[PDB]
């Protein structure tokens, strides 16, 4: 019949190929359609969403839930240090790899987009408070002091009503996309977080507070290359 | 269940007092 | 493609796009736009790579065993059972159950290698797939292998791996990564999703009835779920896999630690 | 007449498994647990499945007559499940025998184990007994 | 729009300290419809005399307390004619409107995430045997612990949320925060999520609903020690099928 | 675009369909919150 030529790649495997293959059972009736709310269809919607962000994931306190909390509070002393401060790096960071964004990025190996941090103030009614949130370009160092904070991209969260405040971290990067493990050529950056003036309570309240911070892609957020999770492993046969 | 132990130790259960008959009563 | 950014110049106003209540239950959305002076970027990244479609697009492993072609005739280890489920190799399992219900196609793929040990030219081997409540094989040379409406693939080695598609074979609207419930209406039996997994077995065996030397043949299944649809997205699985029959796990810790709170690994020492 | 006399208990006073082996009237063979072996495990692997607290008793009658194969189950003197031949599942109506049938089933091959023990491997050294006996 | 008023039989909810209600998934519970029906039978709709607020026995906040669980819509066996409706029929489909409800003074602080699970499927606590199904369902209900527990019983370990995951992740399904310096109450209206049209209610949890506190509660002495959390869960679009002789659970 | 195969199961997948509505994890409140405006 037809002269044909088997070119390379003929009787392989690829486990990315879609090709079409004869159906195990002919004309099989499946299930009707129903319709079953919270359909998803992009991982990017997963990754959109805030997760509770572990920054108090210092030793030890990994296992509770003062990973999560962030604390604050009224006192004079060391107003200068930083509250917290991590690697902008959703990807590896283990302040972030482990978020709803951090775990739908370690599916692929290139990340791409801006992230919000969402802080919420989980204090009394009556604290307010003042904090310098600051995102630097990985350029020069960590800031060490509220002054190098302030020159990055900042924002000054008011604790008022409102009760959270986005930092949005705006995706300054010199190539399209960066590398979701860790390499010095696509390093993000820094978030740094300082006292603006302090915490103020009443006589009466609770004199430290605690702060969640929320990760969660924006609208221009995407991830590329397919690779396998880092964070699942089987060491031997299950049971 | 519970079995009473007749003794001509036949018939009984739990096993704590060996197989056991038809019956799944033990006896020894 | 992703949205562009748009220009954003200096503000001075009451609106608040970066104070919100997270209190909502709803994510913000801010963008750059809203919080710092932006240009204008015509973005052209799309998200093709990350729909379920490609996420779940690439074909895992789901089971691997090995079986003899030659011991006593009534010898199981001969043949290979499978009792076809998604939960024994925690990367595809742990890739769909980050989804409760799922409703795919499978495009299962086999790949059957010989193993020996210290000459026959070829082998060829049957997959018979039993759906549930058909007569299991006894033994390797049973009656059963004679699939009259069983669904059954030959394959002799050397060729291309053996490929077939499955539709949606489930009794309900959709499969069920996760059944929080119980086998029987008193709230015991089985726990979990066991409860639904009703895909029935995969025999596996030498149609070669004999050989000089012992050959152990081992079978990998393949799995790829095409034409899926998903729905309520999970947390996905933090803690190693102990069975392949429930959710059981050990405290596993929420991520990596640090020293500090501000412990920040920078290179500039 | 082949038979064998299963039992199992969750809570032994310090042998958790012990068998009984009989033809007809007469008892052959004696098996326990501190001195088959993989219906051992089969056995002590059901008290994992009962999620309850109070303490079973697990026992089974499985054997052969001249070829009839019977796979009787009982939990705490009650039998609860059978051994399906045709399906080759441990079958029973209540939630207790659905819960030790599936974890048994977990062990991926079984239900093929306890089906060629009823099948070939009991009737053949039933008739090697005869013969030999 | 603080306040919010819900009225769903002979039961009126108010609320002035609230935050917005949750629509899980944006979808607000409907009836069956007969593209999706499988059952064939009529099914009874009871409308007004089960789908009302009922109000489940409240839990004490404390300051170390961290967390619990109610599993739905087993939780309401017993609860009115819901609970009757449920014995009766073989099968049932509803949403639910789950009101929670914790207020405490401006001096007091803390937050909660009031999280549902659609089929928050749980590990037992000794990884290779199970549990039985009073260690799942409530009265009371069930806390978490803040270490890893023993036994044969759910593991309640809160930073994985009785599920090996993390719970931090847990804000991906239909949840709000009851944070004391802003709100009062965490409404969360679900609808009816499931493989299937139709499921028995008590063999199968659709949804398990979590608070877990996230901030811990904190005040000085003076302040009223006593901070309860009560949820108010009102069935909505309740239908029945397969009625026979009632259940005895 | 060419389906060899009777069967709707025996295709290849559906590589192209690129749609999402991030609303229903995102923004599933009941009353629509305004970005610019205060949540409440
Ligand atoms: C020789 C023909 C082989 C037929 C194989 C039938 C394959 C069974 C169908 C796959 C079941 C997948 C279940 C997924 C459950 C889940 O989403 O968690
Ligand atoms: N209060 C209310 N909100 C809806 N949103 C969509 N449908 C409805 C409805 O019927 N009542």
């Amino acid at each position: 019949g037809v002269p044909v030529l088997n070119t390379p790649g003929s009787n392989q495997f690829l486990t990315s190929d879609d090709y079409q293959s004869p159906s195990a059972m002919p004309q099989f009736d499946e299930t009707p359609e129903m319709h079953i709310p919270g359909e998803v269809r992009n991982l990017m919607e997963i990754a959109e969403v805030d997760s509770v962000v572990p920054v108090n994931n210092v030793t030890g306190k990994t296992k509770s839930m003062d990973a999560y909390q962030i604390p604050v509070g009224t006192g004079n002393t060391d107003k200068t240090k930083p509250i917290f401060s991590f690697q902008m790096d959703p990807g590896y960071s283990s302040v972030l790899k482990r978020t709803l964004l951090g775990e739908m990025l370690n599916y692929y190996a290139h990340w791409s987009g801006s992230v919000k941090l969402t802080f919420l103030f989980c204090g009394s009614a009556m604290a307010t408070g003042k904090l310098l949130i600051s995102y630097s370009p990985p350029g020069a160092s960590v800031p060490t002091s509220r002054k190098d904070a302030m020159l990055g991209t900042h924002i000054v969260w008011d604790i008022g009503l409102q009760s959270s405040c986005v930092l949005c971290v705006p995706w300054i990067s010199q190539s399209h996309y960066r590398m979701v493990q860790q390499d010095p050529y696509t390093s993000a950056g820094y978030i740094t977080c300082w006292y603006q003036t302090n915490i103020v309570v009443p006589p009466g309240a609770p004199t430290s507070c605690d702060v969640l911070c929320f990760a969660s892609a924006c609208n221009d957020f995407s991830v590329r290359l397919l690779r396998d999770t880092p964070f699942m492993a089987q060491p031997g046969k299950l049971q | 269940i519970q079995r009473t132990p007749k003794i001509q130790v036949s018939g009984f259960h739990p096993s704590d007092i060996l197989s056991f008959s038809k019956d799944w009563s033990f006896y020894l | 493609t992703v949205a562009n950014t748009q220009p954003s110049g200096p503000s001075n106003s009451t609106e608040i796009p970066a104070l919100t209540a997270v209190e909502t239950g709803h994510t913000s959305q801010v963008d750059p736009s809203d919080t710092i002076q932006t240009r204008h970027v015509v973005n052209f990244h799309s998200r093709s790579e990350s729909t379920i479609e490609n996420f779940m697009g690439r074909a895992a492993c789901v089971f691997m065993d090995q079986y003899k072609i030659n011991g006593e005739e009534t010898s199981t280890d001969r043949f290979a059972v499978w009792t076809i489920n998604i939960r024994e190799m925690a990367q595809l399992r742990r890739k769909c159950e980050m989804f409760t219900y799922m409703r795919f196609d499978i495009e299962m793929t086999m790949v059957i290698t010989s193993c020996q040990d210290q000459d026959m030219p070829v082998l060829t081997h049957q997959i018979m797939y039993v759906p549930p409540g058909g007569p299991i094989p006894a033994k390797v040379d049973g009656y059963e292998w004679q699939t009259s409406t069983n669904p059954s693939v030959f394959w002799t080695e050397g060729n291309a791996p053996p490929r077939i598609s499955i539709p949606f074979i489930s009794v309900g609207n959709a499969y069920s990564s996760f059944y929080d419930g119980w086998s029987h209406f008193t709230q015991d039996g089985t726990y979990g999703y066991t409860t639904l997994n009703a895909m029935g077995k995969l025999y596996i065996r030498h149609v070669n009835r004999s050989s000089p030397h012992q050959i152990t043949s081992t079978i990998r299944v393949y799995f790829k779920p095409k034409h899926i649809k998903a729905w309520v997205p999970r947390p996905p699985r933090l803690c190693p896999y102990i069975n392949k029959r429930d959710v059981n796990f050990v405290v596993t810790e929420i991520t990596d630690s640090r020293t500090s709170i501000t412990d920040t690994p920078h290179p500039e020492h | 007449s082949l038979l064998y006399h299963l039992t199992a208990v969750s809570s032994p006073a310090p042998p958790a498994f012990w068998v009984s082996g009989w033809l007809g009237p007469q008892q052959y063979l004696s098996y326990n647990s501190l001195r088959l072996r993989i219906k051992e495990k089969l056995f002590l692997e059901a008290f994992k499945a009962l999620g309850g607290k109070g303490p079973y008793t697990l026992q089974g009658l499985l054997g052969c007559e001249l070829s009839v194969p019977t796979a009787k189950f009982a939990l705490n003197g009650e039998e609860f499940m059978n051994f399906d031949l045709k399906q080759g599942t441990w079958g029973g109506d209540w939630p207790e025998a659905l819960a030790i049938s599936q974890r048994w089933q977990q062990q991926d091959k079984a239900a093929n184990k306890e089906l060629t023990f009823l099948l070939f491997s009991c009737p053949h050294r039933l008739r090697e007994h005869l013969e030999r006996g | 729009d603080r306040v919010r008023s819900m009225t769903l039989g002979n039961s009126t909810i108010t609320t002035q300290e609230s935050a917005n209600v949750v629509v899980g998934y944006g979808e607000w519970p409907s009836y069956l419809s007969d593209r999706e029906a499988t059952a064939e039978d009529q099914p009874t709709q009871p409308d007004v005399a089960t789908c009302r607020f009922y109000t489940l026995e409240s839990v004490q906040w404390e300051k170390t307390s961290p967390g619990w669980w109610w599993k739905f819509p087993e939780a309401l066996k017993n609860m009115g004619l819901f609970g009757q409706n449920m014995h009766y029929h073989y099968l049932g489909r509803a949403g639910y409107t789950i009101h929670v409800q914790c207020n405490a003074s401006k001096f007091h602080q803390g937050c909660l995430l009031v999280v549902c699970v659609p089929e928050a499927e749980m590990g037992c606590a000794d990884t290779d045997t199970t549990f039985p199904a009073t260690e799942l369902t409530t009265d009371t209900p069930h806390v978490f612990t803040s270490d890893s527990i023993t036994g044969k019983k759910v593991q309640a370990a809160v930073c994985n949320a009785g599920m090996g995951v993390g719970v931090g992740n847990l804000t991906i399904f239909p949840h709000q925060w009851i944070n004391l310096r802003t709100n009062n109450s965490a409404t969360i209206v679900i609808p009816y999520i499931n493989s299937v049209p139709m499921d028995n209610m008590f063999r199968h949890y659709n949804f398990t609903l979590m608070i877990i506190p996230f901030a811990p509660l904190n005040f000085t002495d003076g302040a009223t020690a006593y901070v309860p959390i009560t949820v108010t869960i009102a069935p909505m679009y309740a239908e029945y099928n397969g009625l026979r002789l009632a259940s005895t659970q | 675009n060419i389906n060899f195969y009777k069967d709707a199961a025996s295709s290849a997948s559906n590589r192209q369909d690129i749609q999402q509505d991030p609303g229903k994890f995102t923004d599933p409140v009941k009353d629509l919150m305004i970005k610019t405006l205060p949540a409440l």
